[PDB]
């Protein structure tokens, strides 16, 4: 999750 | 960010958008007015004047995806930074939020630190 909102740019 | 933009905190608790708007005094943003949901949200946001959206995802009458597809879809809003706030990180609401153009997503409960980093990574981004 934390690598999917860090990817994004979240 | 000018210290005077207008926020609208969205969710269908009381509480949290209490919440929400003592963090965003504590970074220094004073200029704060509160919705229930998305109805009431875009009713509130037709009198003009806001700068940036905090909108909770599950909301009765319309949720805040639908609230964010709604603002992105306008010509005189489709610009406005929306924070969405959820009580879940779902990979599959996350992906849903990026296809509807949101500009951050963070899961609560979050502290004034964390509101503020979110906030600045948008500021950032924007240019604001
Ligand atoms: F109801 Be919110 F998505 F926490
Ligand atoms: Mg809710």
């Amino acid at each position: 999750v934390d690598d999917l909102l860090d990817s994004l740019g979240f | 960010a000018d210290k005077e933009l207008k926020f609208l905190v969205v969710d269908d608790f009381s509480t949290m958008r209490r919440i929400v708007r003592n963090l965003l005094k504590e970074l220094g943003f004073n200029n704060v007015e509160e919705a229930e949901d998305g109805v009431d949200a875009l009713n509130k946001l037709q009198a003009g004047g806001f700068g940036f959206i905090i909108s909770d995802w599950n909301m009765p009458n319309m949720d805040g995806l639908e609230l964010l597809k709604t603002i992105r879809a306008d010509s005189a809003m489709s610009a406005l930074p929306v924070l969405m706030v959820t009580a879940e990180a779902k990979k599959e609401n996350i992906i849903a939020a990026a296809q509807a153009g949101a500009s951050g997503y963070v899961v609560k409960p979050f502290t004034a630190a964390t509101l503020e980093e979110k906030l600045n990574k948008i500021f950032e981004k924007l240019g604001m």
